[PDB]
């Protein structure tokens, strides 16, 4: 569920 | 039980409408009178020709009025379609024989419950829906339920709620009719329906904990409802409308879902529409319930996308991820567009609230929200611009949970 967090965020949101 | 004091109960039962409370009432009908084969099992009446609908219910012995006081109470559910705020007058239920008895009627955006002594004595009630709010119309299934007492009060709900109370006072007495016809009739002074389920009358006075608990009971809570409250559906094409912004409709540019103004409160059709499918659910009946995990199809230009998460051009805020039209396989749509449903009912609208699934799971990420955001979409490229569109907060959302931005209605296209 924190992996699933960090995974959205590494994905849909910019760096 | 409050069924001990029920004298009558006009269902639908076996296509055939009868009175189940055991009193045995005659029921008689007439002209076109349409029943539901399917819950809620309603009957439909309308208001053109002479062949327009008739249910005449003749209460059969004095025995009904056996067990009663000084009070009553009537409760029905009702639909009218189109109650346009300038509706002309109309009888739809009356039980007045010889200046005497009770009668429910409609004229503008009020529905009026009378209560009828004699000629020169008559007390009326009434509730009238909030006309701003239901610009198309008040066209949605309500719970009508109105009590009196001689001694007391004429009190009037509406989904369980008190609307307005009087006291009786120019009333001493009323000699019932034995007759209660359902027939919508045009008041001496554009074709309208009316659907009625559940017609309960109670030989005493229900309170408001009694109020509720029969209209909960007359309900099935886990079934999400449109936005008419009517049963949602699976396969079935609706219009996705936030209930914070009820004038805005559901429009595509590049990836991204955003919110156009629409033209007018005619109707609510404008704009591109949604197709609710399912993943998971304990029964699989078309209907959508509560905990069932689902994603949203929607036609664009003779080409089908999924409502889904996208980057956006830049960011709009901590833990938000905005939600997209996109033409991906199944495979993406259960990792990132795939959402719990859970219906959320109010007074005002039957909505529901949407929370981001993990995996195709009952395992919730976050919450479907509405915002306003500064970024680029499709063609832009020099400017960024304002998006009206439906966005995730993810994570950390307690406080968008009693929001009203989180609660989403569906309009059946039709």
């Amino acid at each position: 569920k924190e992996d699933a967090f960090s995974k959205l965020k590494e994905k849909f949101m910019n760096e | 039980s409050i069924n001990d004091s029920k004298i009558l109960s006009l269902q639908n039962k076996k296509n055939t409408l009868m009175d189940t409370s055991g009193y045995n009432a005659e029921v008689r009908v007439e002209g076109n009178v349409q029943l539901n084969p399917i819950f809620p099992f309603d009957f439909k009446l309308g208001s053109s020709g002479d062949d327009r609908g008739k249910v005449i219910v003749t209460q059969n012995e004095n025995i009904v009025y056996n067990a009663m006081y000084e009070s009553f109470s009537i409760s029905f559910w009702i639909r009218i379609n189109k109650w346009v705020s300038n509706l002309p007058g109309y009888t739809i239920i009356d039980s007045v024989k010889n200046n005497s008895g009770w009668s429910i009627g409609i004229i503008s955006n009020f529905l009026v419950f009378t209560l009828k002594q004699n000629e020169n004595s008559e007390q009326d009630i009434n509730f009238s829906y909030d006309i701003s709010k239901n610009a198309a119309g008040y066209n949605k299934w309500f719970f009508v339920t109105i009590t009196t007492n001689m001694m007391g009060n004429m009190m009037i709900y509406i989904n369980g709620k008190l609307i307005d109370t009087i006291k009786v006072k120019e009333l001493t007495g009323i000699n019932f009719s034995k007759t209660i016809t359902f027939q919508m009739n045009k008041i001496p002074n554009d074709n309208i329906n009316m659907w009625i389920r559940d017609f309960y009358i109670f030989a005493k006075e229900l309170d408001d904990k009694d109020i509720n608990i029969l209209f909960n009971s007359l309900q099935y809570t886990n079934v999400v409802k449109d936005y008419w409250g009517n049963d949602l559906r699976y396969d079935k094409e609706y219009y996705m409308i936030n209930v914070n912004y009820m004038n805005r409709y559901m429009s595509k540019k590049g990836n991204g879902i955003v919110f156009n103004t629409r033209k007018n409160n005619n109707d609510f059709n404008e704009g591109y529409k949604i197709i609710i499918k399912r993943i998971r659910g304990n029964t699989n009946d078309t209907r959508v319930r509560g905990e069932n995990v689902l994603y949203f199809n929607t036609t664009i230009d003779n080409k089908q996308y999924s409502l889904g998460m996208y980057k956006p051009s830049r960011n709009l805020g901590t833990d938000l991820v905005p939600l997209g039209a996109l033409d991906q396989p199944m495979d993406e749509i259960r990792k990132y567009g795939s959402f719990i449903i859970q219906p959320c009912n109010t007074f005002d609208y039957y909505a529901s609230q949407l929370f981001l699934s993990s995996n195709a799971t009952t395992n919730r990420l976050g919450i479907l929200s509405i915002g306003s955001y500064s970024f680029k979409l499709g063609d832009d490229y020099w400017f960024n611009h304002e998006y009206l569109i439906p966005v995730i907060k993810i994570e950390h959302y307690a406080s968008l949970l009693e929001s009203t931005s989180t609660h989403w209605v569906f309009v059946p296209a039709s």
